[PDB]
């Protein structure tokens, strides 16, 4: 809170934090796509996709 | 350099030059393009009994040599003599195509020949991957249409073929109005045409063949993936030119611009071909060769290639098709000029080899379609007259944003989808 209750300190730091975290989410999305890339997508049959890929 | 063709009751065509031997043969205006899906391989079978041990020994006693060739538009049966025996070749032709054309089809001869074209066509499919691929190219490019039938026939139409199928075909296509008798070597026109008008007897004159439905190009692909083969072999083409197209020579020249290549021949790596700068850096292939195949109704313009670089097939295809894009937009004077000179050289080496059996096949096929042969010197006049503007107008019609046909076998996992290949038939512009 930065004090006794939810007040000015609170809302000013919550804006600053609201601006920051979207960029951390962006970095986590890149890490998400990195792990996706080494194994590729799955498919609705649940079996290997290796025998028939298209770009 | 001669072209003497005159029609008596039959049509007789000759081209004589003092060489050594003489070749005589009949060339019929019907080939594998005239067969069905179901009697496919009947012409190849005809060829193979004509060269059977029985018929071939009867010719070798007389000192005669036998040769035959099955194509798409036509078909040829040829005997080579030693040039004074130009009469004893015509004896063997008629003793076969009137007398023995009921004795060649004996039960034991047919079964031993059918067994030999079966081991023959099977061996082809098992091992000859470049021609196998090129044959399947015609198959998909011209599907459900006369040009799609392979010349050797298929294993399944072959093993179900009987003596009556040979007969029915021979009775519909080995006619007089579908024939030309051809003589090459050194023998005169009047030396042969008199030995022909010596004996009369027409045999089935007045009978026409059977008409059909016209050949058409369909953009498509057949992919014969086989991961156990050590290479990938691919062929790729657009609809090219029929013989007796105005652009017959423009097409052939365009193919010479990109030419053919062999990575292991030092000289080949040095040719004046811009594509070679791209493909040699990572060695994108062992070989390629461009072609302009022309038939009666249609043709194929494209290239074939073989490669062990199985993870970069997409760069092979991409660089090759970017080069072809250039023909519409940026091909240079000196590329055209280089192609003229090399087209002449190769067209020369074809039309004037020291082998009359090739001369007969080239003469025969030509006169069957246009009723005459264009002389080598007449071709050079046409070749020299081609401008950059001609090639561009041709490519803009045949190459630019046009459908393609693809075939391949071996390790072709890296050959991308159709639409990716097809998108490269042009470029983005403002
Ligand atoms: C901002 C959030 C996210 C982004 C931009 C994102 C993006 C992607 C992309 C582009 C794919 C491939 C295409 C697809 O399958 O839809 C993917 C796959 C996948 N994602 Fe996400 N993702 C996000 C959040 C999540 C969350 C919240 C979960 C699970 C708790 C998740 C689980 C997965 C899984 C398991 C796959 C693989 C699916 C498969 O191939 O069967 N993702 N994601």
């Amino acid at each position: 809170w930065g004090g006794f209750s939810v007040s000015n300190p609170t809302i000013q730091r919550f804006f600053a934090l609201h601006y920051l975290v979207p960029f951390i989410i962006a970095a986590m999305v890149i890490m998400h796509l990195m792990a996706l890339h080494i194994h590729g997508s799955s498919n609705p049959l649940g079996i290997t996709g290796n025998l028939d890929r298209i770009p | 350099a001669e072209v003497t063709q005159l029609s008596n009751g039959i049509v007789v065509a000759t081209e004589h030059n003092p060489a050594h031997t003489a070749s005589v043969g009949v060339v019929f205006g019907s080939g594998a393009a005239n067969e069905n899906p179901y009697n496919n391989g009947v012409s190849n079978l005809w060829k193979n009994i004509f060269l059977s041990k029985e018929n071939s020994a009867v010719a070798a006693k007389e000192g005669l040599a036998l040769s035959s060739n099955i194509s798409r538009d036509f078909q040829s049966y040829i005997v080579s003599s030693l040039p004074g025996s130009t009469d004893k070749s015509l004896d063997f032709l008629n003793q076969s195509f009137i007398q023995q054309k009921a004795n060649l089809l004996s039960s034991s001869n047919f079964e031993a020949t059918k067994k030999s074209v079966l081991k023959q066509v099977q061996d082809f499919e098992d091992n000859d991957h470049p021609n196998r691929v090129l044959e399947h190219l015609h198959s998909t490019a011209f599907q459900n249409t006369p040009l799609s039938l392979p010349t050797r026939g298929t294993l399944e139409s072959l093993e179900n073929l009987v003596v009556a199928d040979l007969e029915s075909f021979a009775n519909n296509h080995f006619l007089n109005s579908n024939a030309v008798v051809v003589g090459t070597g050194n023998i005169k026109h009047e030396d042969l045409v008199n030995s022909i008008e010596s004996k009369n007897l027409s045999l089935q004159t007045g009978t026409k063949p059977v008409l059909k439905k016209k050949a058409a190009f369909l953009g498509s692909e057949v992919r014969l993936r086989d991961d156990t083969l050590p290479k990938a072999w691919i062929s790729l083409a657009v609809e090219g030119e029929p013989v007796n197209s105005p652009n017959y020579f423009v097409a052939k020249l365009a193919a010479q611009i990109f030419g053919s290549y062999n990575a292991f021949e030092p000289a080949s790596r040095l040719q004046g071909i811009k594509l070679l700068d791209n493909i040699q850096e990572y060695q994108l292939c062992d070989n390629f060769n461009h072609f302009s195949l022309s038939y009666k109704d249609s043709g194929l313009w494209g290239f074939s290639t073989a490669t062990r670089n199985v993870t970069m097939i997409d760069d092979l295809i991409h660089f090759t098709l970017k080069q072809w894009n250039r023909l519409t937009i940026s091909v240079t004077d000196t590329e055209v000029e280089r192609a003229k000179s090399l087209l002449k050289l190769q067209l020369g080496q074809l039309y004037e080899s020291g082998n009359p059996v090739n001369d007969a096949n080239l003469l025969g096929a030509e006169v069957l379609i246009k009723g005459s042969k264009l002389s080598l010197g007449e071709a050079f006049k046409k070749i020299d007259a081609i401008t950059v503007k001609d090639v561009k107008a041709w490519a803009g019609k045949r190459l630019w944003d046009q459908d393609i046909a693809i075939a391949g076998t071996g390790q072709i996992e890296g050959l991308l989808d159709y639409m990716r290949i097809r998108s490269d038939m042009s470029m983005m512009r403002w």
